[PDB]
């Protein structure tokens, strides 16, 4: 994971 | 049955030592993490497609020069083990710390190196580029949208609903772009950097699981979110590239719900509650 998208 | 698959690498590599070696594993694959080598095993005679698929991708990025390493195949792909497998080079390097990358005598070096491959990617010949990658869907934040409405939604409060159709709204609004090579995941943990005499410099990209022929603004917002917008105001400037802006913000709205929705789908509780905190109250 994971906010950038991961 | 890992005991089988060191065996396989022992057998086809004799001076591997997987003595504190890496296991990732899944329902999808085997990864025996070496020194300087990675092995990947598929599960099944499915997964065994994404050896070739792997070997394609990293070829094609390899040779578009990015001036960076990207991980190289040291091997054909094999027909042993179970399902086959695939010896790749381990890069070596560290993601740049979000406080290191940003320090005033270290940032113009950190915008220029992720300059360079930004670069270098949006110059890739696309029409050879897209005979072996992914290209961009117009669909895709559509669908997107779709599955986020079906799937999380319901555990939002109604101020969550209202953020969450703007964010997908400012996705789904973008004009479709395939004008270069894409990473799409190009956040800190895949990039990896050397203290080369005292200064960063960017030697490895990792993980070209979401590579495609795409919008330039999709990476800049992933460096973005990792580092902050004095890093990406000084790696646009350099590339010229202020026209992007509203595209990278749309990208940018939607990591909270990307990372949510693969929680669900992949059926990782901490991933889907991390993603989903900025959607409801508790």
């Amino acid at each position: 994971k994971a906010x950038r998208a991961a | 049955t890992l005991s089988h698959l060191v065996d396989v690498v022992r057998r086809a590599h004799p001076d591997v030592d997987l003595e504190g070696a890496g296991v990732h594993s899944g329902q999808f694959h085997d990864v025996l993490i070496a020194r300087d080598r990675v092995f990947r095993f598929p599960k099944t005679a499915g997964a065994a497609a994404e050896l070739p698929g792997r070997v394609a991708v990293l070829t094609a990025v390899d040779a578009v020069e990015l001036g960076v390493g990207v991980p190289v195949p040291l091997s054909e792909v094999r027909d042993g083990g179970p399902h086959g497998f695939l010896v790749l080079s381990r890069l070596h390097g560290t993601p740049l710390e979000r406080g290191d990358a940003t320090s005033p005598e270290v940032i113009d070096v950190v915008a220029a190196e992720f300059a360079r491959v930004l670069r270098a990617m949006a110059g890739a010949d696309v029409e050879k580029l897209r005979l072996v990658l992914p290209v961009a869907d117009a669909g895709r934040w559509r669908g997107f949208a779709g599955r986020v409405r079906a799937t999380l939604f319901p555990l939002m409060s109604e101020d969550g609903r209202a953020r969450a159709e703007r964010e997908l709204a400012a996705a789904v609004a973008m004009d479709h772009v395939a004008t270069g090579l894409v990473h799409g995941d190009l956040g800190g943990e895949n990039v990896l950097w050397q203290q080369v005499e005292e200064l960063p410099r960017l030697t490895g990209i990792v993980d070209w699981d979401e590579a495609k022929v795409g919008d330039p603004a999709e990476d800049l917002a992933a460096v973005g979110a990792s580092y902050g917008p004095e890093l990406v105001e000084r790696v646009v400037a350099l590339l010229g590239a202020g026209d992007l802006w509203p595209r990278i913000r749309a990208y940018q709205g939607t990591f909270a719900l990307q990372q949510a929705l693969a929680g669900a789908e992949d059926g990782d509780d901490e991933e889907l509650e991390d993603g989903l905190t900025a959607y409801r109250k508790l």
